[PDB]
């Protein structure tokens, strides 16, 4: 399990 | 033990990318963009669907999905149609099934918008997840040294 280093929220 | 080096990886990712045979479990609304429990929680809900449908004849869709730069694309193994399409932008995590190691998840979407998509890959998803991993990585390192379009 791991978070999108490169991911926006916006 | 595959070369995960730099050029290798976007060998590996550029173009079509790299394409894996699945099913598709479901897709179902969030209120979070990451969280182990919550991907989990999710997954067992969408099982439980697929499960209550299998009962009644049902199976789930046969897909083929891409990891590729433009992110992770779901199409219709049948006809070859692109039927879901989430850029490496509107991914926000990443959450194998601790109690499928043939399962994953996703969660994509921005805020307001989040939407876990769970899929039952045909051999082992730890590859995929793994190509995942490396292909954030590597989109985040060329971003760093603003090679990515160089790259893509
Ligand atoms: O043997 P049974 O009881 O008929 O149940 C099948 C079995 O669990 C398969 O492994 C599964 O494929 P996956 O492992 O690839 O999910 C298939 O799903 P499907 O019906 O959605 O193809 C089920 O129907």
């Amino acid at each position: 399990n791991f978070d999108n280093p490169v991911y926006r929220k916006t | 033990g595959q070369d995960r080096s730099e050029a290798t990886l976007i060998k590996r990712f550029k173009g079509e990318g790299v394409r894996y045979k699945a099913k598709l479990i479901g897709i179902d609304e969030v209120s979070a963009a990451r969280g182990d429990k919550l991907c989990q929680d999710s997954m067992m809900k969408l099982k439980g669907v697929v499960a209550g449908a299998r009962s009644k004849g049902e199976h789930k869709q046969k897909i083929f999905l891409t990891i590729s730069f433009g992110g992770i694309k779901i199409f219709d193994e049948k006809t070859g149609a692109l039927q879901h399409h989430h850029a490496v932008h509107e991914i926000s995590y990443i959450a194998k099934d601790i109690t499928d190691h043939r399962a994953f998840g996703y969660v994509c979407g921005k805020e307001g918008n989040h939407r876990f998509v769970a899929i039952k890959t045909a051999q082992a998803a730890e590859p995929v997840i793994l190509d995942l991993r490396d292909l954030f990585q590597l989109i985040y390192e060329l971003k760093q040294r603003e090679e990515l379009e160089k790259k893509a």
